[PDB]
């Protein structure tokens, strides 16, 4: 049912285009995917030519980078917090790219000790208020995989001028 | 810091903190023709009567000369507050509940009702 | 009027209940301090061992507490006597003007708890005997003609010795400063588990904590169609058709019920 | 009480149900798969349901997958999938106009609201703003959306147009009921209010102010009901109370605790089974039943995945309860009432039921509360009871130590 | 102003009633047994004082107090005196001489305005009424008696210039009194009599009465069975009522084949339940059911018999192979003889009471429940697996 033609649009004069011919294959589209924190739960889609896309309809764990120090582990994430197309995909707690969730910083915790012996101190140093969220327990991450098509909840962790900008915001 | 040094300053806060809470209970009943209940009065007034004598106990037991050790006085006094309370008040409270809380609903009642 | 009577009976009920608890806060507050007094010294021997320990601290604590403690039980006399005033316990108007205009002495003080206790005991006699008959001759008692309660609280003060006896059960387990050597010593006349010097009143503190906690909880732009467009719609026109019968209850009925809605001498 | 769980989820809580299906070749063998039984043919959506409700008749039940988001529409005459409908987006909300299944109404998660015939979509409108329930005034032919926006918005199937929105004091809409006897449409805002608005009039009969005095946290109302009796009212707060208001007086008549901290995702009044004094309240992982009168526990149904909607069978004993798993589970509480029509060898086979049994009694605390009521002391006593990450208390304790605090 | 207020109260008294005689209102006013109640609405300050309409009318008759001496001598003539009709009754049906000298107070009419019926005011009324005679409304601030005409007065007056006015208002106590001005009489029970029907046995039942006789025959005027309903007030005796509902329980279940067989399975169970909830007022252990012995099973029912009613829970039989075993069956389950092993949902109560006390066919419980027949037999036969696997266990 859902379609992508542009023919039903109205013409750029604002002419309303008759209804040339009945919807074709190779011009469709799908319901959203809208992930949900959950139990992982995804289903394959078999989309055009041989290739299949995965479906996230839930998920609760994620591969999450803290690019500032090149590292990634596995975590759980938390809840949405914001973000930035609709607010009402954060009352409900919809999963998808560009969202800001709150993950668990365990793992990154227990590998800035192990790497720094820490709780050399330089390097340690990190922004004032990214040991602020360590000490809270949960971290502002930005969600940079797609969800709907690839069945991954992958991100990174918000740091300086993003995680400015997006505290202002909430 | 000697085991007694630890008592008297215990009692020296908890007895300064018994001021402030008197104060604040003169104050209020200050505040406070409308006719008092004379039952709940007493019970008031019986169990200030029991503070009053485990007071008094406390003074006895501050006491360095320590006369009357045990403090029959103090302890007797005590139990005559106590028992009307246990005994003779409270009974009759129980009896008279449904009334005195029928009363107290009215009011809050009409305080709503200005407000 | 009536009503107006009724409110004011029950405006003056809640202060006794706030006063109440408020007294209750009070024997709170005290409750660590008669802790403690149990398990002071109980001996001049004993007294005097203590002090050794740290003598000037001691002196300057024995110093503050004596003058706090006077402070208070001053302070205590003289409120109980505003409130045996006000509420009409005692009658003689001047005489209690007066003892709050003098201060009092420590034994001053003390012979004035004696006046307060008996002008009190006269009171309950009076008032217990009047409301037993009350409620009574409400219960059809009366017409049935449980003992009285002034009579009940005669009996259980006839029977001191038990009572005696329950205050001197040590539930706590308090041991006093040096109380193991002034046993050594035969300091300790009365003992020469149930201690006579140790006094626990928990039960009775028990019960009133429970009593006060039970009493609070009972207490307790258009595009898209963001704008509302009212032009008549023909797929869904007549889409349904309404019931003629209307709602079950009848429509006098329905409005009384919405304006009730969350809210010779005739009387 | 007895609760037999006729058709669900076997599996434990931990090990997730698509696995089921993979050990399930590998079980085949294995005499449960032959023995195990189940009423309605593929009484299953592909990955989870939402909305599940039992027409008028008693004929025909429908419901609302996540994925392709589809309506089935069963048949109970034959016991089977009489079809399946694909739409645009998911359901937040429907309601089956006609007494069948033949006519009936969709609100999606795009702000549109669908109508489909027994052919298929009929026509599409969409509200100005978000919307988050749905009701059908019969008498009015009115129908009734939630939004999230301040204006609650009113549309008329027999006109066929929308006319002037009911506007309230605050913004959000959470849930929408209105009392068969009398017509008053509870509306349940995001704060501790419910507006209470006439529909012959466009006015506001009054407002409810919940209060809760065990916890100071704020609440949002997520679920109002009226019985059939026209009196007594219903709510479900955010925090996991839910209050039975007799509409004459403001005061709460009872509030009972799930004890779970979740909210309430639906409350049925269980007026006609018979013992007509009982309510069920829904949570996220239990629903309880208890006395709307006294307050005590008669029985309670805990599955072993989210529970997203719950619906009762008129006049039986049958509970549908719409999960967060590939099966929609049934439960059969033969005490209750007797097993529906439809089900008639149900009573004969009881014996083979599950028959599944502290957890809906008590109330749960978890370890941060423990140290904000400074219960800590009391950790490895009588009082409390562990189980996962917090620990059991009676709800009298609770309530006695919160109030402390 | 009074005639103004009696109107009312005669509107509400007489609109329940569905043929009133003139008669009653005599005994209203002249029977000194008789006080009457009126339950009105929150009074408005700003009225005036201005009469309001009764919502409920509450007439109630003092009866009891009997002399033991009265009851011996006149049970043995069997003449019934006037008056005190519930103690009569009582003690003529369990030939008891206690009850009679128990005071107590019987609810002659109880009428609420039709439009507010199931409003819930007439539980309100009880409730108040209740708690009236229990002692609760005590009066909280710290005479209404009228002086009679005396003899002088009438030796005085001729009759020619006698002066008839009506009397002064200064005499006359108010018209309506506060529950707390006026002191209660002491009273050990509340009694009501009125014919069976579901709403009303509902409305009693939900007020905490208890059953302790139903009459067998019908009313010919109304067709409805007169019973008897008794209530006990806190801080009284009630052993008594306890051991009547027990043995009145008794008389129901053997009874109900006689005359009651009309009665609907629901409503003859309902009564049961009424019955049993004065079991549960006793919190005493002194009076309880005693489990049936195996010497006593092995006299009602042979070794065969058993192995009849086992191989029908195995289906190995046809249902009218036990047909002659479910009466026996239906008096041990009701009268609690089994006890905790088996109990049995609302459905099968009744299923089992119809044809085992009612005797009813199997295919008329059908159509009184509204349930196909296939699934009242398959019912049936799992309340009797639940007993035959407890006569396992006992042996």
């Amino acid at each position: 049912g859902i379609s992508r033609d542009s023919r039903h649009k109205r013409s750029a004069t604002g002419a309303k285009r008759a209804q040339f011919r009945k919807k074709r294959k190779f011009e469709l589209g799908r319901q959203p995917a809208n992930t949900k924190i959950g139990a992982k739960r995804i289903h394959s889609v078999r989309t055009r030519g041989g290739n299949k896309k995965y479906r996230a309809l839930r998920i609760e764990t994620g591969n999450f980078s803290w690019a500032s120090e090149g590292i990634s582990k596995k975590t759980r994430i938390a809840g949405v917090v914001y973000h930035p197309s609709n607010n009402e995909l954060v009352r409900t707690n919809t999963l998808t790219k560009a969202a800001i969730v709150q993950i668990d910083a365990t793992p990154f915790r227990q590998w800035f000790e192990a790497h720094y012996g820490q709780t050399r101190a330089a390097s340690a140093k990190i922004e004032s208020s990214v040991e602020s969220q360590f000490s809270a327990g949960r971290l502002y991450a930005c969600i940079s995989s797609r969800p709907g098509q690839s069945g991954r909840c992958d991100g990174y962790i918000l740091e300086g001028e993003e995680l400015a900008f997006y505290l202002r915001r909430l | 810091m000697s085991e007694l040094n630890a008592l008297l300053k215990d009692i020296n806060g908890s007895l300064t903190a018994t001021s402030e809470s008197l104060e604040r209970l003169s104050g209020i009943y200050s505040n406070s023709p409308a006719e008092k209940v004379s039952l709940l009065s007493l019970k008031n007034g019986s169990m200030l009567g029991y503070i009053n004598s485990l007071l008094m106990l406390i003074g006895n037991r501050l006491d360095d000369e320590c006369k009357d050790p045990s403090a029959m006085d103090a302890r007797e006094r005590s139990i005559q507050h106590r028992v009307v309370l246990e005994r003779g008040v409270k009974p009759l409270e129980k009896k008279l509940a449904y009334q005195l809380d029928k009363l107290t609903r009215a009011y809050v009642k009409m305080e709503k009702e200005y407000k | 009027q009536s009503v107006q009577r009724d409110a004011s009976k029950g405006y003056s009920i809640l202060q006794q209940t706030k006063l109440f608890d408020n007294i209750i806060d009070l024997r709170i507050k005290l409750q660590k301090a008669v802790i403690a007094a149990n398990k002071l010294p109980l001996t001049t021997e004993s007294w005097e061992e203590a002090k050794m320990d740290d003598s000037e601290e001691t002196k300057r604590l024995l110093k503050e507490n004596e003058k706090l403690f006077n402070n208070l039980f001053n302070r205590l006399i003289n409120f109980r006597i505003k409130f045996q005033l006000g509420d009409h316990i005692t009658q003689n108007e001047e005489v209690a003007k007066h003892k709050l205009s003098k201060k009092r002495s420590l034994k001053e003080l003390y012979q004035e708890t004696n006046s307060l206790d008996s002008e009190l005991k006269e009171y309950r006699t009076a008032v217990l005997n009047k409301w037993s008959t009350k409620v009574s001759s409400a219960s059809g008692n009366a017409a049935l003609s449980n003992l009285p309660a002034d009579v009940q609280v005669e009996n259980q003060l006839s029977d001191m010795s038990r009572l005696m006896k329950r205050t001197k059960l040590n539930r706590r387990n308090i041991t006093p400063l040096y109380f193991q050597k002034d046993c050594a010593n035969g300091r300790l006349p009365e003992l020469i588990t149930e201690n006579p010097y140790v006094f626990d009143d928990e039960d009775f503190y028990r019960v009133l904590l429970n009593d006060l906690i039970d009493k609070k909880i009972s207490n307790a732009k258009a595009s898209k169609g963001r704008k509302l467009n009212y032009s008549v719609q023909d797929p869904i026109a007549n889409y349904e058709a309404p019931i003629t019968s209307g709602y079950k209850w009848s429509d006098d009925q329905i409005d009384e019920f919405f304006a009730g809605l969350l809210g010779i001498q005739i009387f | 009480v007895s609760v037999y769980q006729v058709s669900g989820t076997n599996v434990s809580r931990s090990l997730p149900d698509w696995i089921a299906k993979k050990r399930k070749r590998q079980l085949k063998n294995d005499l449960e798969y032959q023995n195990r039984v189940e009423l309605i043919q593929d009484f299953e959506f592909s990955e989870a349901s939402n909305k599940i409700k039992v027409s008028r008749d008693g004929q025909y039940c429908m419901a609302t997958g996540t994925y392709k988001p589809q309506i089935h529409v069963y048949d109970f005459a034959n016991l089977s999938l009489k079809f399946d409908r694909h739409t645009d987006a998911e359901n937040v909300d429907f309601t089956i106009l006609s007494d069948d299944w033949t006519k009936s109404v969709h609100l999606q998660n795009d702000r549109s609201i669908q109508f489909q015939n027994k052919g298929g979509l009929h026509y599409t409108t969409r509200i100005p703003k978000f919307g988050r329930s749905l009701v059908y005034n019969k008498v009015n032919c009115d129908l009734y959306v939630g939004a999230s926006g301040n204006e609650l918005y009113r549309l008329n199937l027999e006109k066929g147009r929308f006319l002037n929105p009911f506007k309230l004091d605050t913004e959000g809409v959470n849930h929408v009921s209105i009392n068969e006897v009398n017509g008053l449409l509870a509306a349940g805002t995001e704060t501790n209010v419910v507006e209470f608005w006439d529909p012959r009039s466009r006015s506001r009969v009054s407002k409810l102010y919940l209060e809760n005095n065990i916890d100071n946290r704020p609440f949002q109302v997520t679920t109002t009901s009226f019985r059939n009796d026209g009196l007594t009212f219903a709510c479900g707060t955010s925090n996991g109370y839910s209050y039975i208001y007799d509409l004459r007086t403001s005061e709460p008549s009872i509030i009972k605790d799930q004890g779970y901290g979740f909210d309430i995702k639906k409350i049925i009044w269980l007026d006609n089974v018979g013992t007509e004094n009982k309510i069920v309240t829904c949570d996220k992982r239990i629903a309880k039943i208890w006395d709307r009168l006294d307050g005590k526990a008669y029985a309670s149904m805990e599955p072993s995945v989210d529970i997203n909607d719950i619906e009762h069978v008129p006049g039986t004993g049958m509970f549908f309860t719409a999960n967060e798993s590939i099966p929609m589970h049934t439960y059969y509480i033969p005490s209750l009432g007797p097993s529906p029509r439809w089900c008639s060898f149900l009573d004969s086979i009881t014996e083979e039921l599950e028959e599944k049994p502290v957890y809906s009694n008590y109330r749960f605390i978890t370890r941060d509360d423990v140290k904000k009521l400074n219960l800590t002391h009391l950790v490895g006593s009588r009082v409390l009871r562990a189980y996962m990450h917090g620990f059991f208390i009676n709800t009298e304790l609770y309530d006695k130590v919160s109030l402390i605090a | 102003v009074s005639e103004n207020f009696l109107e009312k109260m005669m509107a509400l008294y007489v609109s329940s009633h569905y043929k009133n005689s003139p008669n009653d209102l005599q005994l209203m006013s002249d029977a000194p047994a008789h006080k009457l109640f009126v339950l009105l609405p929150p009074i408005d300050p700003k009225d005036g004082g201005r009469i309001p309409d009764p919502l409920c009318v509450i007439q109630i008759a003092l009866e009891g107090e009997i002399s033991k001496e009265s009851v011996r001598n006149s049970l043995s003539r069997g003449q019934r005196a006037g008056g005190d009709l519930i103690p009569w009754l009582i003690s003529q049906q369990f030939q008891d001489e206690e009850f009679a000298s128990l005071s107590g107070a019987r609810i002659v009419r109880i009428a609420t305005n039709p439009e507010y019926a199931s409003m819930g005011y007439g539980s309100r009324a009880i409730e108040l009424l209740r708690d009236y005679f229990e002692g609760k409304f005590t009066d909280m601030s710290e005479d209404y008696s009228i002086k009679r005409v005396s003899d002088k007065e009438l030796a005085k007056t001729n009759l020619l210039k006698d002066d008839v006015k009506l009397r002064d208002a200064k005499t006359l106590p108010p018209l309506l009194l506060k529950l707390s001005e006026q002191p209660p009489h002491y009273l050990h029970y509340l009694g009501v009599s009125y014919g069976l029907t579901q709403s009303l046995h509902k409305f009693w039942k939900n007020n905490s009465f208890v059953p302790v006789y139903l009459r067998q025959t019908a009313n010919d005027l109304t067709g409805e069975h007169t019973c008897v309903m008794l209530n006990v007030l806190e801080g009284r005796e009630s052993n008594w009522l306890v051991e009547f509902a027990k043995d009145f329980r008794k008389r129901f279940l053997s009874l109900l084949s006689y005359d009651f067989h009309k009665f609907t399975a629901v409503q003859a169970l309902s009564v049961i339940e009424s019955s049993k909830k004065a079991q549960d007022l006793s919190d005493d252990e002194k009076h309880d059911n005693k489990e049936l012995t195996r010497t006593h099973l092995d006299d009602i029912f042979s070794p065969f018999d058993l192995k009849r009613l086992d191989s029908y829970s195995n289906n190995l039989l046809d249902y009218h192979v036990i047909g002659d075993m479910i009466p026996m069956l239906a008096l041990l389950y009701f009268g609690d003889k089994m006890g905790d092993s088996v109990k049995l949902s609302s459905v099968q109560s009744a299923i089992l009471l119809a044809i085992g006390l009612q005797r009813k066919n199997i295919d008329t419980i059908a159509k009184e429940l509204n349930l196909p027949s296939n699934q009242t037999i398959a019912m049936f036969a799992k309340i009797m697996r639940k007993m035959s696997q407890y006569f396992r266990q006992l042996l």
